[PDB]
């Protein structure tokens, strides 16, 4: 935890964001995700759910109407609502406050970006290798993990692409390597509970350790609200550390986390 | 077209073939087991138990649900008659309500439907009376005190005309017609 | 060492640091909507309603329920006893059963502790009677109508000599004790 | 259907069996594991069963109880009981009499073989890499593909075992993928929610295309006792047919599914 | 020896033939191949042999013809030419009278299907990657190694094909490495002068020590009725065994060699 803080001063760490800071600003969530793309296929919303993990939805929905596109327009239309406003969650804004060079998402949307254009932080958002080359060295660099709604080929919201990132064949997966090779990666929001997930940490986890050669490939910690010691203890054999805290209020409980890194 | 049943009572399966005669649609039986959650709303009741029995057969199936609405007890009966049937007993029930002001009650049978493409609701309503006294066999369910609004038996003591007059004849002779115009 | 409650009750907040006092621990409170099943077994409800809360906070902590159980109805509220007393409220609860034969009945509060490696059950218990008309201030819960043994008035009459006779006294003592013994 | 019985006429099939065919004959369950572990560990069961998921908290009893030892012993004591009849199960009866040469599984009992033994059949039991020489094609090959309770080695157990798994470089791997590439698979007795058999799928399908050997591979099949259009939708794009049944209860459908084999 | 007719009554062998199995027919030679391909081009049949060494003299003739179509046509009209006797030689049929389920071959002939087809034999005869799906293992497999009369293209007769054959990643050689993976092979009729069975070798080992199952894959086996200490030398590190015979008169040497196996 203290060391997370040390490395944070010295730049050594790696912000990586999921859906955990989404999930405060009223975005639509997986949920009506199933809801719909089953009502607009002929289905009921719920009943499907007898035989999903809302992946083989995306699966069944790019399999009977052909490609990702539609899912792709409805999701960025949902999710870059009018009403919804990005100065009103606080956890956004203490991401975009923070001295944080390069930072890893997974999430589609494009908040962040906006939430560091709303408090004057320069960035080059970056999600194919092309971008690579464009990096402001300066300017903080958000990596779209898999990948936004301007690319319809290498966004990731399908089970064969979601299979198609297990070897870490894309250069982002090589520049991520590349990044992390000598620093930490501090993970939000991210429910190990569901199994691909576990599983894509995995993977990552490999990365670092993988190569504990001399280095020391700096530690790397998650923030989770609830303290189980089951995840603490197998996630600290993959080189992996564990910060949680006492309020149970999950945004309350990242407000307050995040408010260590507002202040250094 | 074949249509699942998941029930255990094995005079229901044939009750309704003598029902469905002719409608172009058999019931087969399934011999699994629902654990049903106890809420008073009914509909989430038959919406829960129609998605576990979809998640045990995965072809088109129903499932029914027998309830009751007095209106002395505000519909306190509904998500809970069974239990509030097996918990208080017949001779207990007409001393309680039977004697008291009020024996106004509805007894209602919802049924929910899938075809493997929606979820279908069907309910059937008949208003009844509270016997004080139990009459007629005591085997099947609450009939033994159920008098109906303008006849004087209660639903154990004639036989055969209860299963033309009660609420889920009703309610499977909506679902009959929604069945015989092709569903759709 | 912190206990933290789950409920969005204002007056536990400081009611069970009260209570409490003196044992070293403050029970703190969280805020989140808790979604409890409904039925009669009450040792199911305070298993799984300690389960979730565990699954929410995932450290030690505890959870309560109060119910009542009518003799002359075998018991049948238990933990149906909130949403009986929403369905019938106090007139009609007094006109049921407080004006019936036998007015005498069961409370029981059982606690449920999680010391974040096993599970522990507290249950006190306090016999009483159901009064024929409602009496007392009606804004807590079903006090107007529970008249305890020994006693004339009902448990809302009681003010702030509640907490000496209760049964939920009666599972917090059981609660301080285990609770001063280092959790043996 | 008729195509895999003209392909097990030629015998070109391979069954796999997994954990779902094992029902039958009352043996413990997974989750009586989870409360005899939770008992040993000094846990109450649900309050164990409620935080980690169902595989994790077993490599927690790993970690916490040092290695594998103890908790495979419990396995190989409980599941080997001898209130365990296994002339009763019709299932292990029809798959020895059916003409099977390689039998693949994820068992880690050995009632398969002792239900070859208990049909005047010859077995070879292979779990490790030096049992590959012991074949002989007059016997049908048992291949404990996720190990074997005689090896603490090649047990997959606990996550962190049952990972590495999965980038399918073990040799028995190679061997599988000797066997499977002239020949269809069968798959029974999984419950499709497995994220191993997906990947699995998805492994064998690249490797069967990327090695331009497109046009030769039959059809692989997987038995579910319930029809699911998504999951034969998704299934399809992995080049594997599903085959349902019309009996509700699994026991018998899975039976009159095995009944097909014996008779020729 | 005895190890080896252990492998084959478990069925364990897989059978190579050169051409010095069918040296015994009155096949033409390679050398009437050259002289007719020297009077094709009006060259004499030394002196064209000079300047060229059989395989490039094949490649010359494609270069000038543009392809192999007309030496495929005269392959094929002197290779099967109808005063050629398959019941004369005791080596194709003690080949067919033995219970060889796989036979590999590098000729371009059908004596060996034609030896199966005349001593009441079914084999199922496989030349290129569409054939593998017509594979029964109640018949006696034929695999075309070097390709057949009836396709152009997998026709190696030249120097750069092969090559292409060298570099061993065509699909046949993917069929050929899961055949061989348990089984020992033997390679009869071959000279050690040829360059491609020795890096075939080569290529076995080092695949072998590469994945970690050396323990599995019994030793090879090639037949030269010649014996030669230092070739048993420097085959004995690649694992194959050389067998010598003792007459010196070559036919009936592979002749009694094979009659090992018809017995069995």
């Amino acid at each position: 935890m203290e060391q997370l803080l040390a490395d944070y001063k010295k730049g050594n760490v790696i912000l990586f964001v999921g859906a955990g800071v989404s999930m405060n600003l009223g975005l639509p969530s997986w949920s009506q995700l199933v809801d719909h793309i089953a009502t607009e296929l002929g289905y009921d919303p719920d009943i499907y759910r007898t035989f999903g993990s809302a992946l083989e939805l995306a699966e069944y929905y790019k399999l009977k109407k052909g490609k990702i596109g539609p899912l792709r327009s409805w999701m960025d239309r949902m999710w870059h609502s009018s009403d919804i406003d990005i100065n009103k969650s606080k956890v956004h804004e203490y991401i975009a406050k923070a001295n944080f060079p390069i930072i890893y998402t997974t999430n589609y949307d494009r908040w962040i970006e906006t939430a560091l254009s709303n408090y004057g932080k320069e960035y080059i958002k970056i999600s194919s290798v092309s971008d690579i080359a464009k990096i402001d060295n300066n300017k903080t660099q958000i990596i779209k993990f898999h990948g936004d709604f301007d690319d319809d080929s290498s966004i990731v919201l399908d089970e064969t692409s979601y299979f198609q990132r297990l070897e870490f064949e894309t250069p982002l997966d090589i520049k991520f390597r590349s990044d992390v090779l000598g620093k930490s990666v501090l993970f939000i929001g991210y429910s190990l509970s569901d199994i691909n997930i576990r599983l894509l940490f995995y993977k990552l986890s490999k990365l670092w350790k993988e190569q504990k050669l001399e280095e020391a490939q700096p530690k790397s910690y998650i923030f989770l609200p609830r303290p189980n010691p089951i995840q603490e203890e197998i996630l600290e054999q993959w080189r992996i550390g564990m910060i949680s805290s006492e309020n149970d209020n999950p945004g309350e409980s990242l407000e307050e986390f995040l408010k260590n890194f507002v202040l250094v | 077209m074949n249509i699942r049943f998941i029930t255990r009572n094995r005079h229901k399966i044939k009750e309704i073939n003598k029902i469905l005669s002719g409608t172009g649609v058999v019931v087969l039986a399934s011999e699994h087991s629902i654990d049903e959650i106890q809420t008073e709303n009914v509909h989430a009741l038959i919406k829960d138990k129609l998605l576990k029995a979809f998640k045990l057969v995965g072809r088109p199936v129903f499932v029914e649900h027998t309830g009751l609405y007095i209106e002395s007890l505000n519909g306190f009966p509904g998500g809970l008659t069974q239990i509030f049937w097996d918990k208080l007993q017949a001779d207990k029930f007409s001393q309680l309500l039977g004697t008291s002001e009020n024996p106004r009650l509805v007894a209602k049978t919802i049924i929910g439907y899938c075809d493997s493409m929606k979820i279908y609701i069907f309910e059937g309503e008949t208003q009844g009376t509270i016997s004080p006294v139990p009459k007629g066999p005591r085997d099947f369910q609450w009939d033994c005190i159920f008098i109906p609004d303008g006849e004087s038996e209660t639903f154990a003591e004639m036989g055969d005309r209860k299963n033309e007059i009660s609420m889920r004849k009703k309610a499977f002779d909506k679902f009959k017609e929604y069945l015989l115009e092709g569903g759709k």
